[PDB]
């Protein structure tokens, strides 16, 4: 009978979010949290009936100001002290279903090493900018640490090259990661 | 352009793991290593004119003395012992490719690559072969260099002319490796 | 300046709770974790913030209503996860499978074949090489999507003789049965 | 001579621009940084930021114990100011380069001292600063130091790339140059 983990998360920072909260059962998410409407939002439509659920309103708030707290009163104390902690996020970009040419696919932006989480995501072809198919999905890990996920809808063709390019928001740092059709499969 | 550098070196050399360890502190103005601090020695000593007033100092100073001599404990092997997953029992496989400069021509000479990259330790053992038997003439490395980010990279290049009947095989062999890697060259 | 309060369950299949901690971050340092036993926060950092550590830990155990729910905090993680729980632990999602060649790496092979599997969760996943049927030795964890389902890949590098057929045997709960993909040189 | 050679605290705080830096090295190699005006530590590699194991932190404090005996051993020295060697600069690729192919331009620099210097890759002529990662200055035996800047690409024949890096140890900016064949 084996075991699975239900990771539960608040964090907040200086500068924006000021906060946020990630629920996940094993790796992937399941919540995060958004507090100007004071619910969970689902990272996949099959969790939106228990998005609902309220059972620990309270124990979330208690942890929300508290966490906050700490940011607040200490912090400006330990400013100049005691370096901030932060790492350089590492983006690698890949299709999601194997590379067939002229068959719709997906390229995913796997952003890793995020530490503060502050970031945005945005997508290049052949170095001109794309919208971006959906949000850009933040999420804590285990080391307390953070990834994010955004993802674009394209069809692949022989002569592409796409660039996922990621700003942390602290510095405005970028960080990129180039794509390109490599050894793609036959068709039947 | 008028300026001043100051540095600190709280060097740890280890051998047979933990077995024997020097701890070794350096003091450094500008470039002149002016006093230092060898556990062997078990004093400070000044290395130089700078480093007299000081020497003599912070040996009458007890307390420090004594801190610094545990040192090798307290910080070297305290360490070593902290990092070891990390570091020593760090291993990353070397990417083995072969090719050859100027597109190959029979009965001309060539020069043909064994580009190995992206691997750690730098230590490695890379050997060329030609039918079998280890070709050592015309052998020329670059040695393991380092690319900052804890991985080595190195080329070996071996003087030939294509003739035909010759398959020339690059042999890698690592700590990383179970088993050497072997690649091959045709020619035509 | 980030900081954490990490609350987190382990719970089995069954819904039946094992572990549940409580820990307290800032800086990337855990300072501080639940220590049941002592029914109080105990510091879980002696070194540079350890006064740090030990301070919030004053400021929490005087919380009274805090300390309450952090006793009965392993039977909150079962009263909380109930009703998707069994959804997760029942969770699924087939693999799909596809064979083709790929360029060869770190061997003196001529061919390299490459194993494709995607869309498949949970991450648990084997895959294995047959050549003529008859297991063979291959030349790594699955890569989460983000969006729940996995990818990975198997490579076999081998030199051609027309006759010979190569088969990738790959194995998942969210599936039924093995699937069975093959290659032949030609 | 030694199986490996550690680290912990080759830091350094120099007048000009009141820079300064804490780090921790194994083999060469830098676990983390610490810098004194970003204020700043950062860890090389993902697995450095476990913080049980590789706690920086203890940087700043480095700094400022190294920062408060420099003006004494200026004046002790009859005020003997840092002199301005020449940098060495290399460039390669970091993989086996493929036209079409994805790939990460390095650029090296030895014998960096005094630590103060520009490094800026320009691609035809015009300067690169999105998607550029550089390390903190690394450490060499001799007391220099060293610096990698980090650029990725797509290799084609259609353009040049350039590392450029200017030090008071030089006439004028010199850039080392890189092009596929
Ligand atoms: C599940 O977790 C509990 C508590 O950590 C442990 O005692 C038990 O052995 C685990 N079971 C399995 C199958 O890992
Ligand atoms: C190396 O260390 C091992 C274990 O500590 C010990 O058996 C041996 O004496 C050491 N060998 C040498 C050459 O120092
Ligand atoms: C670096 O570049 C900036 C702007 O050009 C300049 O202020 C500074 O003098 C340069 N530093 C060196 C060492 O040349």
């Amino acid at each position: 009978l084996q075991n699975h983990t239900f990771l539960h998360t608040v964090y907040c920072q200086d500068g924006s979010p000021s906060v946020g909260l990630s629920e996940a059962y094993d790796e992937d998410q399941l919540f995060f949290f958004d507090f100007s409407q004071n619910t969970r939002v689902p990272r996949l439509p099959e969790f939106a009936d228990w998005a609902q659920e309220q059972g620990d309103a309270p124990a979330i708030l208690f942890d929300k100001e508290f966490c906050e707290w700490m940011i607040q009163q200490i912090g400006p104390k330990l400013d100049g002290k005691i370096p901030v902690s932060r790492g350089f996020p590492i983006a690698e970009v890949f299709t999601l279903k194997p590379l067939e040419f002229g068959k719709p696919n997906t390229l995913v932006c796997f952003v890793s090493n995020l530490f503060p989480p502050m970031l945005t995501v945005n997508w290049q072809h052949h170095s001109v900018p794309v919208e971006g198919f959906g949000p850009t999905f933040v999420s804590a890990v285990d080391g307390l640490s953070f990834q994010a996920f955004s993802y674009l809808n394209f069809t692949p063709e022989p002569s592409d090259i796409f660039s996922c390019i990621v700003t942390h928001e602290i510095d405005r740092y970028t960080a990129i990661a180039y794509w390109v059709p490599r050894n793609a499969l036959p068709s039947d | 352009p008028e300026d001043f550098v100051i540095q600190a070196k709280a060097d740890c050399y280890f051998t047979n793991g933990t077995e024997k360890v020097q701890f070794v502190v350096r003091f450094i103005f500008n470039l002149e290593e002016y006093v230092r601090f060898d556990s062997d020695v078990g004093m400070f000593v000044a290395l130089t004119k700078l480093g007299q007033p000081d020497a003599e100092q912070w040996n009458s100073r007890l307390d420090l003395l004594e801190r610094s001599r545990q040192a090798v404990d307290g910080v070297c092997r305290h360490n070593y012992r902290l990092g070891a997953p990390f570091t020593v029992g760090r291993k990353v496989q070397p990417e083995v490719t072969v090719y050859p400069e100027r597109t190959p021509l029979l009965h001309q000479h060539n020069l043909l690559h064994c580009s190995v990259t992206g691997f750690y330790p730098g230590d490695i053992k890379i050997k060329w072969f030609l039918n079998g038997q280890e070709e050592r003439a015309g052998v020329m490395s670059t040695g393991p260099i380092r690319n900052g980010d804890w991985t080595f990279q190195t080329v070996v290049m071996l003087e030939m002319t294509p003739e035909l009947g010759h398959v020339y095989t690059c042999l890698v062999d690592h700590s990383s490796l179970l088993s050497p890697v072997s690649v091959e060259w045709r020619a035509q | 300046f980030v900081a954490h309060v990490e609350s987190t369950c382990l719970l089995d299949d069954a819904g039946t709770p094992k572990d549940f901690t409580y820990c307290i971050s800032f800086n990337k340092d855990l300072l501080t974790c639940w220590d049941p036993e002592e029914n109080k926060m105990a510091p879980c950092e002696f070194g540079v913030l350890n006064s740090l550590a030990n301070v919030l830990s004053q400021h929490l155990n005087q919380k009274d209503t805090l300390m309450q729910r952090l006793r009965n905090g392993l039977q909150n993680c079962a009263t909380h996860t109930q009703p998707f729980w069994g959804s997760l632990t029942n969770r699924t999602r087939p693999p799909s499978v596809q064979v083709a060649k790929t360029t060869p790496f770190n061997t003196r092979e001529p061919v390299m074949l490459a194993c494709y599997v995607w869309g498949f969760y949970p991450a648990e996943v084997t895959i294995t090489w047959r050549k003529n049927g008859k297991l063979v030795m291959p030349h790594k964890t699955a890569q989460p999507n983000g969006d729940w389902t996995y990818q990975t890949l198997s490579h076999l590098a081998l030199t051609p003789s027309y006759g010979d057929t190569y088969t990738c045997v790959v194995e998942h709960i969210g599936a039924p049965e093995p699937i069975l993909r093959d290659w032949t040189p030609g | 001579k030694a199986d490996h050679m550690g680290s912990y605290g080759p830091a350094f705080y120099q007048s000009y621009g009141a820079s300064g830096q804490f780090t921790h090295e194994f083999d060469e190699e830098q676990l983390f940084s610490v810098d004194l005006k970003k204020s700043e530590a950062v860890w090389r590699l993902p697995e450095f930021g476990d913080f049980a194991r590789f706690d920086p932190q203890g940087g700043l404090a480095g700094i400022a114990a190294i920062k408060a005996h420099l003006d004494i051993l200026v004046e002790r020295s009859n005020r003997s100011r840092a002199i301005n060697v020449p940098p060495r600069v290399t460039v390669l690729p970091k993989s086996r380069v493929e036209l079409g192919q994805p790939n990460i331009l390095i650029c090296i620099v030895d014998n960096i001292f005094p630590p103060v210097i520009n490094i800026t890759w320009l691609r035809n002529g015009q300067t690169v600063t999105e998607g550029v990662a550089q390390t903190s200055f690394y450490s060499q035996p001799d007391h220099l130091f060293r610096k990698f800047h980090y650029l990725p690409f797509v290799p084609s024949a259609e353009d040049v790339y350039d590392c450029q890096v200017e030090h008071w140890g030089l006439d004028a900016p010199l850039l080392r140059h890189w092009e596929l064949q």
